[PDB]
């Protein structure tokens, strides 16, 4: 009968309802592949700026400043498993 | 005689369950517009006091009345005045009676000294006075770090109490370098490392400290475990 | 019974037909719907891993923790007054 109409109305809007948040979807998942390169730049910046600031020759200099002192074998207990 | 005596039957039937119905409906229009001044609180409340949820429902102003007060409305003017509400779910009834269900939040640690944490790590927060009572380990960390922290404490913690340790304060930098006070103060600076391994390190390492510390009579004060199968121990004196 | 209700019955499996085999159909919502997931997923253990890096470089400028363990774990360097235990298998 035309109760089936009524059926066509009901799939019309699911439709466009699923073509919407479809189309809301890619444009997040655009994003996110730009979100992922964006990280992974920032993420090789990163190391580079750990390696200057890492640098054993740098940390020496600034522990010694902070009243270190390097590994003395005479004063160093050892302990056995 | 019989249709006679049945229209009177007929009559007397209708007319009895209209002043009744008239009666009924009069006991009602004076009860729908009371407001709602009965409510039972259901559930197990361990810092709710019963004057805080009535200050908290009236600060909104008028009670209002029945099918005239949301619900919706209510129980989340209760999450955000008392925020210990794990769960709230507010009910009316045809009477002035307004059934109000509470849950609330277990503390397991408190989080930065102020809020405090459950076993699953949400957070919340409770007022000092109702909680001084509990001693409770002290996590932590940084902003949305409240369940990280938790899963250390857990691990760190049973490794600790299985050689007898108290781990009373467990601290992460954002970082995510680890700073662990146990009973008496002394404090383990762990690192970003192996805290698993440096950790297990401590408790195989303590018997030996402990000696030289009553030998120099000295207290000790930390212990750095920032290393690789080594520790750099600090001293204090006693009191 | 007749062309009346069959003719509005094809438009209506032609309706399903391209509702779930369709441009931006049912689908299309499935598989774009999972690959959103995944990458979010994914991006947040990317951004907790350069947060917890830039959270390293952020204290070895203006801030001595992170340089001090450093200075220990990679230099074996002990401040005065430490007595050095060393664990041996």
């Amino acid at each position: 009968p035309l109760c089936l109409f009524i059926c066509i109305i009901l799939t019309a809007v699911t439709v466009v309802t699923t073509a919407h948040h479809t189309r809301l979807l890619t444009a997040q998942r655009e994003q996110l592949v730009l979100e992922r390169d964006a990280l992974d730049i920032e993420w090789r910046n990163l190391i580079l700026e750990e390696n200057a600031l890492g640098d054993h020759s740098r940390v020496e200099r600034i522990a010694t400043e902070k009243l270190q002192m390097q590994h003395v074998d005479p004063s160093q207990e050892n302990i056995v498993v | 005689g019989t249709r006679l005596a049945g229209i009177l039957f007929l009559l007397t039937v209708l007319t009895t369950v209209l002043v009744s119905g008239w009666v009924v409906l009069g006991w009602m229009e004076d009860a729908q517009r009371l407001p709602l001044s009965k409510l039972v609180l259901t559930g197990e409340r361990h810092y709710t006091r019963n004057d805080d949820i009535r200050q908290s429902i009236l600060a909104l102003g008028e009670p209002g009345t029945f099918m005239t007060q949301d619900v919706n409305i209510i129980q989340t003017q209760i999450e955000q005045r008392l925020p210990w509400i794990k769960q709230v779910s507010v009910r009316k009834q045809w009477p002035d009676e307004l059934k109000i269900h509470l849950v609330e939040y277990v503390p397991i640690a408190r989080w930065n000294d102020q809020h405090m944490v459950d076993a699953e790590g949400n957070t919340f927060s409770v007022p000092p006075e109702r909680t001084s009572k509990q001693v409770l380990p002290m996590l932590y960390g940084p902003e949305g770090s409240a369940n990280e922290v938790l899963q250390g404490y857990r691990e760190m913690g049973q490794m600790l109490a299985k050689d007898r340790f108290t781990l009373k304060e467990a601290a992460m930098t954002a970082r995510r370098s680890w700073q662990l006070t146990l009973n008496n103060d002394i404090k383990l600076n762990l690192g970003r490392g192996d805290t698993m391994k440096r950790l297990a390190r401590f408790v195989e390492l303590y018997p030996v400290l402990q000696q030289q510390a009553q030998t120099d009579g000295k207290r000790i004060s930390y212990v750095d475990l920032r290393y690789d199968s080594g520790a750099a121990v600090g001293w204090a004196p006693l009191p | 019974m007749g062309k009346l209700t069959l003719l509005l019955l094809a438009i209506l499996v032609w309706l399903q037909y391209s509702l779930w085999f369709g441009k931006n159909g049912i689908h299309d919502y499935t598989r774009v719907n999972d690959d959103v997931a995944a990458q979010q997923a994914t991006n947040a253990k990317l951004k907790a891993r350069n947060d917890q890096l830039f959270a390293e470089i952020d204290d070895l400028n203006g801030g001595q923790e992170a340089l001090e363990e450093r200075a220990r774990n990679e230099l074996s360097m002990t401040r005065p007054g430490e007595t050095f235990y060393r664990l041996v298998p």
